[PDB]
């Protein structure tokens, strides 16, 4: 019982036709298009009870979509406006079908006027301050994403090759560098605390890695710069006594 | 021509006095034979014919989904009972009478609902119960019906001819005298 | 039909009482959801009103109670834990297995605020990057951080971080910058403990 | 002592590919949805003034239908359903009077697959202003009804046939009708 | 008012 949706991420320019796809297995006849902003929740955008069929939600404009075979259901944006930055998110079931919906993971989509704009993250990690460590008995390291937009980024603490998340916080939004520009980079930072004797033993391997999502394959780039494709990027540091 | 296959579904709300008692069944069809259902009053869903039977296991084994059936004789029937109640239920509509001869004497009453009505013949204040045929009550389709009931009798001068028909519609009987 | 969730952002202390609000119009047979979505998670169904019974028990301890009178469907927890924190969104359905179109309330982010057993203000230095950073940590939970003064010195809200191994959490805040006259001595400039050390 | 009747009744039949949703009460319809322009359509104007439905529910039902057509039809070994041809009779409103507006009813019973051919005739030629018709009615014998309407001025001169075309019918079958 | 539909169960497969 899976609904599956074509991309996590996808960074688009202003006006141009963009398509997001979302398919399900189940022979599920509805479907349904959602996209989530903060505190608006999940508005319908459009659904579909068959083949063919296509019912406006309640924010229709500027959207469009198709329903030709029972297993997809398409989503189209004819010419992407920044204000359609958002989450979209998929929705199958059946009205024959004693349960509810069944949620797609979802697809971050960020519109902007200049692809030029697009800049992977630098990733560097901060040692602990021995003042804590002595005055506390734990050691608090840092991670700083910076320079990166748009805010396409996955940030995960990594010790002894091991994924973390107990001593981890994670800032829950990015802060921009020049905050009155609406092309502005972010920045994020993170912390992971372990005690001293962990951050003291030479054997451990703390690692901070960021993936940041960008430009795709299809993606026309001739830039001098390195195109700014999703990747990850990361900073480490090893325990010292 | 080629081969046609028909599947059919009829979800019934069945009321006794008003909403007092309420029977809920959700029936389905291959074709013309009803091969399962779930009956409100037996809780559960049931093969009616063999074919029937995989519908009946695969429903019945979901707790969910016979939930949802048995509360619908409440969210489903009885909300809509009362949503059209008031022209449905309620529906009044006036019985229109016409007596002509035909050898018979034809009283035609047209476009009344709801569908009971009674329809008796008189000459010269005196009740004929014998020689009166009636076509039944006959559905117009349209919310209204209408029936004919004819008298065998040769039409007679002196003699005086009554049709009184009675209806929920009317607060007292409707009668129209035919005289030859 | 519709819904409405008032309190956008709500804050609860752990072992205290969580309410979330969630109020319906319905001019047929009401049948409600309330789906919670964890951190890096997708929308979890957290319990439903099939109107089967007024008072609906769900997972992770969460309870709700149907209120034809009130028009509401309120989403109760007696004892707040830490990993309640998540954005509860609430949701109408004309169907009786919300199979069909739902309708969702705007949803709220519910933020636990943890007891800082021992506050232990602080504010200390670490060290690629051209870049310093300051750590102003441990401070206890009623300490708020102030945006920075400077618009070329960054400084982020605070945030918790709990060592589940050791039954220990510590709320904290970062700022860095790489002007020259930037010391982690000042950074903080916004209101900290007299108490916090150095 | 059974008092009232609420039916939502459907079905999808292939090769057609042709779905029907309506309510029923007590026989008579209250309203159907129209799949194509995706709409309730009230069999009494009145009706949709005091009531209304989520029409794109009915493409819903609908669509499992389909799919629950193509499930049965497989577990019947692709068993056809059988023709069963209609019985057809017309009759008009309400008496006739030379010169005054009425109309005759075509009514189209027990029969099945739901697909059929009514055309009507004037003195050997198709009329269709005026005319109208119902849906598919069901029957509690799961066969189907319908009715095809013809307001018209009686006349001396005037002949009427309803003529009714189903594949239950070795030929076309006409039902006449003239003033008396 | 607004009239509610009962929902048609899909078959077992
Ligand atoms: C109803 O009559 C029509 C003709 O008026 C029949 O229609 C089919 O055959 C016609 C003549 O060959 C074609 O012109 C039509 O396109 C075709 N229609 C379809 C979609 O099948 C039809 O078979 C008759 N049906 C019955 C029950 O008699
Ligand atoms: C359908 O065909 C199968 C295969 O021969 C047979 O086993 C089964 O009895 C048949 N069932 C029906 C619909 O009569
Ligand atoms: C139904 O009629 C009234 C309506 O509520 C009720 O009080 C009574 O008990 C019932 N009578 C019958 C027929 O049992």
């Amino acid at each position: 019982v899976k609904v599956t949706q074509s991309s996590r991420y996808l960074v688009k320019r202003t006006g141009e036709k963009v398509f997001l796809e979302c398919v399900q297995d189940m022979d599920h006849e509805n479907m349904f298009w959602y996209r989530q902003d903060p505190g608006l929740g999940l508005r319908l955008i459009y659904f579909s009870y068959d083949v063919k069929m296509k019912e406006k939600g309640d924010i229709p404009e500027g959207y469009s979509v198709s329903r030709e075979k029972k297993e997809r259901f398409s989503l189209i944006l004819e010419s992407a406006s920044t204000n359609q930055t958002s989450m979209y998110l998929c929705a199958s079931s059946s009205t024959g079908l004693p349960y509810g919906y069944t949620f797609g993971s979802g697809t971050r989509l960020t519109v902007v006027e200049d692809l030029n704009k697009v800049f992977p993250p630098e990733v560097a990690v901060f040692e602990p301050s021995e003042a804590e460590i002595s005055h506390t008995q734990k050691a608090t390291l840092v991670c700083l994403a910076t320079g990166f937009f748009p805010d396409h980024v996955e940030l995960s603490w990594w010790v002894n090759g091991k994924e973390v998340h107990s001593g981890v916080s994670t800032d829950p939004q990015p802060l921009k560098e020049q905050p009155a520009l609406n092309d502005s980079r972010y920045s994020l930072s993170s912390r992971l605390r372990v005690s001293a004797t962990f951050w003291q033993n030479p054997r451990n391997h703390f690692r901070c890695q960021v993936q940041f999502y960008g430009l795709s394959e299809n993606d026309e780039w001739t830039q001098d710069r390195a195109k700014p494709v999703t990747q990850i990027v990361s900073a480490e540091a090893w325990g010292r006594a | 021509t080629r081969p046609r296959f028909l599947e059919q579904v009829k979800h019934e709300c069945h009321f006794f006095n008003g909403t007092e008692r309420v029977r809920f069944l959700d029936r389905y069809f291959y074709h013309q034979e009803e091969y399962v259902r779930f009956d409100s009053d037996v809780g559960e869903y049931r093969a009616v014919t063999e074919l029937g039977r995989p519908d009946a296991e695969y429903w019945n084994s979901q707790k969910d989904l016979l939930e949802q059936k048995r509360a619908a004789v409440d969210t489903y029937c009885r909300h809509n009972y009362g949503v059209g109640e008031s022209f449905t239920v309620q529906r009044r509509v006036y019985p229109e009478v016409t007596v002509y001869p035909a050898n018979l004497l034809v009283c035609s009453v047209n476009g009344f609902y709801p569908g009971s009505i009674e329809v008796r013949w008189f000459r010269n204040g005196q009740e004929e119960k014998t020689g009166v045929v009636s076509t039944g009550l006959i559905q117009n389709g349209d919310w209204t019906f209408q029936t004919l009931v004819m008298l065998e009798t040769v039409p007679r001068s002196g003699e005086v001819y009554t049709c009184q028909v009675e209806h929920p519609s009317v607060t007292s009987p409707l009668t129209v005298e035919w005289r030859a | 039909q519709s819904v409405t969730q008032l309190g956008s952002h709500v804050s609860v202390s752990e072992g205290a009482l969580v309410l979330l609000r969630c109020n319906y119009s319905s001019s047929v047979p009401p049948y409600l959801f309330w789906y919670v979505q964890y951190p890096n998670q997708g929308l979890q169904l957290l319990l439903k009103y099939t109107s089967a019974a007024t008072l609906v028990k769900g997972i992770n301890g969460f309870e709700a109670e149907f209120k034809k009178s009130e028009t509401s469907f309120h989403l109760t927890k007696p004892s707040a834990h830490m990993s309640d924190a998540a954005e509860y969104f609430c949701a109408v359905s004309e169907s009786p297995f919300g199979n069909e179109k739902l309708t969702f309330g705007t949803g709220t982010r519910l933020t636990i605020i943890p007891n800082i057993q021992n506050p232990d203000p602080a504010v200390y230095q670490l060290r690629s990057s051209d870049k310093s950073v300051c750590l102003f940590t441990d401070f206890d939970s009623q300490t708020n951080v102030s945006q920075s003064k400077d618009s070329d010195v960054y400084i982020t809200d605070k945030t918790v971080l709990d060592m589940r191994s050791m039954d220990f959490k510590s709320n904290s805040a970062v700022a860095w910058s790489n002007k020259s006259d930037f010391a982690c001595a000042n950074a903080f400039n916004n209101s900290i403990i007299p108490e916090d050390t150095f | 002592k059974e008092e009232h009747v609420i039916i939502q009744a459907e079905f999808y039949l292939n090769p057609d590919q042709s779905g029907e949703f309506m309510f029923d009460f007590d026989g008579d319809e209250i309203f159907h949805v129209d799949m194509a322009k995706k709409e309730t359509v009230w069999r009494l104007e009145e009706f949709g003034r005091f009531a209304s439905f989520e029409a794109q529910g009915a493409l819903a039902n609908i669509a499992v239908d389909k799919a629950n057509l193509e499930i049965m039809t497989k577990r019947s070994n692709y068993t056809p359903i059988t023709n069963v041809p209609p019985e057809v009779t017309v009759l008009t409103n309400s008496p006739v009077e030379l010169r005054e507006p009425n109309v005759l009813i075509c009514f189209i019973d027990k029969f099945t697959p739901p697909v059929v051919n009514v055309t009507w005739l004037r003195n050997g030629k198709p009329v269709t202003t005026g005319v109208s018709e119902t849906v598919f009615l069901p029957r509690e014998d799961h066969l189907f009804r319908k009715f095809h309407y013809l307001p018209f001025l009686p006349s001396t001169e005037d002949v009427y046939d309803c003529r009714v075309e189903h594949w239950g019918l070795d030929e076309p079958l006409l039902k006449h009708w003239e003033f008396d | 008012p607004k009239y509610v539909k009962q929902n048609t169960l899909k078959l077992a497969t």
